[PDB]
């Protein structure tokens, strides 16, 4: 075994992002951690001449996981990943029945990373209340989180799973980050058992290994934008309506209104449905139960996705490349912040499995709050893009 | 001395080459002083004696007061140089600091000069003292340590001296000692017996090391003056806080005051600062003088009260949990204390800021939450229990009712008045038996006319003129009208997302005036129900009022 190496691009330099405060069991949890790998010979002490710096956390059932944030170096390897060695997406994996999800980040501590490269993996333990000078790793194999990782692994992944996908030809495997993504159309039991098949073969070489046990995405719908059934419809009722209805028409090829719009009134007075109205509108219903017209993925342009609080558990979210034209949408249903990172895990895997992307999230919270406080309930290995963004209140309605 | 310690390897910055900087001629005095500075430093190995074979210049100055300073101009090799890791990532805070029995201040001798600098790099340190009017051949030199003036020098000593630190650590866990700069301070429960003797064997482990000490008995009596801090064995405070008494104040005196309240706010409560920042607003020369309003002389009497009476700080105890308390002290302003046991105080805080354009006392109250919930992960490596202004009814009714998301951790509510409340409450559903109010306000973007005015189900129609109105201003006026004219009861129906999206948050503070006097009809009315229609789309009432309202100017 030797090394792969690696390039950023002659002018994109390494990452220098700061370390967010951390709580005393997490600093603890990774000074354990640190140091056995340290002595496993996985990491490295470093010094001043490294003025890369990437975020360290710690997460978990009872055992901490040191989580790496690689977004700042993902973004800076690119090329690396996406070009020189880009891991193909299976069309077929959305398709099948039942799919589960392993961890196969144990396997990247057995290579190494090319010492040229090695630098830009540099991360901080830092001190509480900054009374101690906060401790400087480096990685020597390949790090778990880092999109670079996966691309070298590849070749030494499909050695070891050339059985199996031999074996069993109807079974679909994606390689995301540090996770294998198996899919089949077989009966629970033996998609169950063929999983246990793929364990093993994965412990030989070495790999021990929001959401259910697994995914089903063939029973993935996108929830429509629903128009009410009422027998007594409010000028109000009639105006909401045709306010949700018209910014449906920006999306869905075949919307009207007008119908509708034939009918200063109070809001409160109780008009009569029309005959075209009543037609217009259960028209208009069969329109957002199908997918968008002229809507598709552009494997080019970033992954945008939104998402919504509906109250009482519910939360509301849509895929998107260019504005509100919706590749997907859905829903999501025990504090505000929980139920969040709850909703982001689980949209961000229907995205992986569906385009081999993350998408960047719009999330309705402010900044400080979340930087806080996902940490506590996050549980992925990956770690998605996001901005703070402020509801519009329309919005909200119109997704119901 | 010069360390034992393995050199940090430093680079040049990638596609550069060293300096080579053209050393200027210098005086017969600064020649001689240079010379003889050189000889001195050269005798103890921090330089080195260079040829011609070496291509590369940094020009040397000189300075005196008898005392001769040899001075290194870096400025071309820094900007050549490699960047370094970041010496420290913050300061200790004396909230944070744990009670121990005695203490030791070492400071370290020729600390940049004691500490050998990467034999590979030496090269690009050369430097050339000139010979009289530069006429033979200079003594060309170059360094063998860290240079004074250079990039990498507080890196690569700080480095070291954590390394060198790194196993007396672990072999003493329960000493602690505080690296900063060239200084080390020492703490031990250990009785003044067994604590100086750690301390001699701590100067001899940087003895061992290169690293030289001043001498026993230097040593202080308490406060101990840290950081800006009087450091006491079982207690802290800011170090004296002098409030200038003057008749006339400038700019330069106002900002350094609101600098010295600030430091104050730390452990000083009810600190005010907000009317005298106010002053420091606009241009205005650091020299001008600017006449205190009535709010910022009644700040500042205030501010002299608290400070009339020394107020201290508790060390932090581990065992105990952190307890945080916020109070409301005037719109926008927020004041927080933070101790373990009943109003021993570990420290103090202000928190006035404006996320956005409009707020209310909730949105404010838990943004505060935040800040302090940040500042005790960093200084004690755990969130605090929460005592806040405001019933948890209040903060219910809210955050379930709001689009944002939010979390706030253990807390309780205290009935510290001025209490938290919702001003006001949007209706849900559309009024019976009160007026609908269709709202518009087209503005022409040429002429600046504004054209605010409404139609109601009980067709009443009113119509005003605006003089330099955005569209943005007319839609709001519109809204204020609808406000003024109705009863006590009223629905309102709009086109603006932008108003709607303002009122829905239901603000209690605004920046705009429009804005604060729409909020002063809101808290009066008995009932409001707000509504949005897509404009041009022609609704049943919109549609009448964009005829009046759009009826000249665009
Ligand atoms: C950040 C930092 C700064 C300084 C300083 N100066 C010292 C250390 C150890 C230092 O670093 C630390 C680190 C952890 N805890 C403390 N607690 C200090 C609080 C004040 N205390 C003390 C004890 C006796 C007396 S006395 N004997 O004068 O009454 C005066 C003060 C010494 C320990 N300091
Ligand atoms: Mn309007
Ligand atoms: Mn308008």
């Amino acid at each position: 075994i030797e090394t792969v190496p690696v390039k950023l691009k002659p002018g994109m330099d390494g990452p220098k992002v700061k370390q967010w405060p951390l709580t005393e069991e997490k600093i603890k949890a990774l000074v354990e951690i640190c140091t056995e790998m340290e002595k496993e010979g996985k990491i490295s002490k470093i010094g001043p001449e490294n003025p890369y710096n990437t975020p360290v956390f710690a997460i978990k059932s009872t055992k901490w996981r040191k989580l790496v944030d690689f977004r700042e170096l993902n973004k800076r390897t690119q090329d690396f990943w996406e070009v020189q060695l880009g891991i193909p997406h299976p069309a077929g994996l959305k398709k099948k029945k039942s799919v589960t999800v392993l961890d196969v980040g144990d396997a990247y501590f057995s290579v190494p990373l090319d010492e040229d490269f090695r630098k830009y993996t540099a991360f901080t333990i830092p001190s509480i209340n900054n009374e101690t000078p906060g401790i400087r790793y480096q990685y020597n194999v390949l790090p778990q989180g880092w999109k670079g990782s996966p691309a070298i692994f590849q070749s030494s992944m499909t050695k070891i799973l050339e059985p199996f996908r031999k074996q069993n030809p109807d079974i679909v495997i994606y390689q995301y980050m540090d996770d294998l993504y198996v899919g089949s159309d077989l009966e629970i039991g033996q998609h169950r058992t063929k999983i246990e098949e793929l364990r093993q073969h994965l412990l030989r070489w070495g790999l021990t290994t929001w959401m259910g046990y697994e995914l089903h995405p063939d029973k993935w719908t996108v929830q429509p934008i629903v128009l009410p059934e009422k027998d007594s419809w409010t000028v109000n009722d009639i105006q909401k309506l045709v306010g949700k209805l018209n910014w449906a028409s920006q999306i869905y090829p075949g919307i009207k209104v007008r119908q509708l719009c034939k009918l200063t009134k109070a809001l409160t007075e109780v008009i009569p449905l029309t005959e075209e109205a009543e037609l217009e509108l259960a028209e208009n219903r069969e329109i957002l139960k199908e997918p968008v017209h002229g809507v598709y993925y552009d494997p080019s342009k970033d992954l945008i996705a939104e998402i919504q609080k509906q109250g009482q558990g519910q939360w509301t979210y849509q895929i998107y490349q260019e504005p509100f034209k919706n590749l997907k949408t859905g829903k999501y249903a025990t504090n505000d912040v929980k139920q969040l990172t709850e909703a982001v895990q689980k949209i961000t895997t229907e995205s992986i499995v569906i385009w081999g992307k993350t998408p960047k999230f719009k999330l309705p919270i402010q900044k400080e709050t979340w930087e806080t406080w996902w940490t506590e309930y996050w549980q992925a290995t990956w770690i998605p893009e996001w901005e703070f963004v402020n509801t519009p209140p329309l919005v909200k309605l119109w997704y119901q | 001395p010069i360390s034992p310690i393995e050199t940090v390897p430093v680079k040049l910055k990638p596609g550069m080459d060293g300096p080579k900087v053209k050393q200027w001629p210098l005086t017969e005095e600064k020649i001689k002083a240079l010379v003889e500075i050189c000889t001195e430093m050269e005798k103890e190995g921090k330089i080195s004696k260079i040829g011609p074979e070496n291509p590369y210049n940094t020009p040397v100055f000189a300075i005196k007061s008898t005392k001769w300073r040899k001075l290194v101009d870096f400025r071309e090799l820094n900007k050549r140089t490699q960047d370094f890791w970041e010496v420290q990532l913050g300061i200790p805070h004396p909230a944070g600091l744990k009670k121990k029995k005695s203490v030791t201040v070492l400071d370290v001798g020729d600390a940049y000069f004691s500490v050998p600098l990467d034999e590979d790099f030496r090269k690009y340190t050369a430097f050339t003292i000139p010979s009289i009017n530069n006429e033979t051949p200079g003594i060309r030199y170059q360094y063998n340590v860290l240079p004074q003036g250079w990039k990498g020098s507080p890196a690569i000593f700080q480095s070291s001296m954590t390394k060198i630190l790194e196993p007396f650590r672990k072999q003493n866990p329960d000493i602690v000692i505080y690296q900063y700069m060239d200084d080390l301070y020492v703490g031990s429960d250990l009785e003044i017996g067994q604590h100086r003797t750690k301390i001699e064997e701590l100067r001899q482990h940087l003895l061992r090391w290169g690293l030289t000490t001043p001498d026993k008995k230097h040593q202080k009596e308490p406060p101990f003056l840290w950081m800006g801090y009087e450091l006491h064995p079982d207690k802290w405070t800011v170090q004296p806080i002098v409030l200038p008494e003057k008749d006339s104040w400038t700019v330069n005196d106002i900002q350094k005051l609101v600098g010295k309240l600030n430091w104050a706010s730390q452990i000083y409560p009810g600190i005010k600062v907000r009317q005298l920042c106010k002053l420091l607003r606009g241009t205005k020369a650091l020299t001008e003088v600017i006449p205190l309003t009535e709010e910022a002389e009644l700040e500042l009497a205030e501010n002299r009260e608290i400070l009339k009476e020394p107020v201290h700080g508790v060390y932090y105890d581990p065992s105990k949990d952190l307890i945080a308390e916020i109070q409301k002290q005037g719109q926008g302003q927020w004041t927080y204390q933070i101790y373990q046991e009943p109003f021993k105080n570990l420290k103090t805080g202000k928190y006035a800021r404006m996320r956005g354009a409009h707020t209310n006392d909730v949105k404010q109250l838990t943004e505060a939450v935040q800040k302090i919930t940040t500042e005790s992960i960093v200084i004690w490596g755990k969130t605090p229990k929460f005592k806040l202004p405001i019933q948890k009814e209040t903060w219910e009714t809210w955050w379930t009712e709001y689009w944002q998301a939010t979390w706030i951790p253990e807390w309780e509510f205290v009935n510290t008045p001025p209490l938290v409340k919702l001003w006001y409450q949007l209706e849900k559903e559309p009024i019976v038996g009160a007026e609908t109010f269709y709202v518009d306000g087209a503005a022409n973007r040429e002429t600046k006319l504004g054209k605010a005015g409404y139609v109601t189900n009980r067709g009443r129609q009113k119509v005003v003129t605006l003089t330099d109105t955005t569209n943005q201003k007319t839609e709001l006026q519109a809204i204020y009208l609808a406000l003024q004219d109705s009863g006590l009861e009223v629905n309102i129906v709009t086109d603006s997302q932008y108003a709607l999206g303002i009122i829905q948050a239901q603000p209690d503070q605004s920046e705009s005036e429009l804005v604060n006097q729409i909020i002063e009809q809101l808290i009066k009315k008995e009932k409001v129900y707000l509504a949005w229609v897509p404009a041009h789309k022609g609704i049943g009432g919109n549609e009448q009022v964009d005829k009046l309202v759009s009826a000249g100017i665009r």
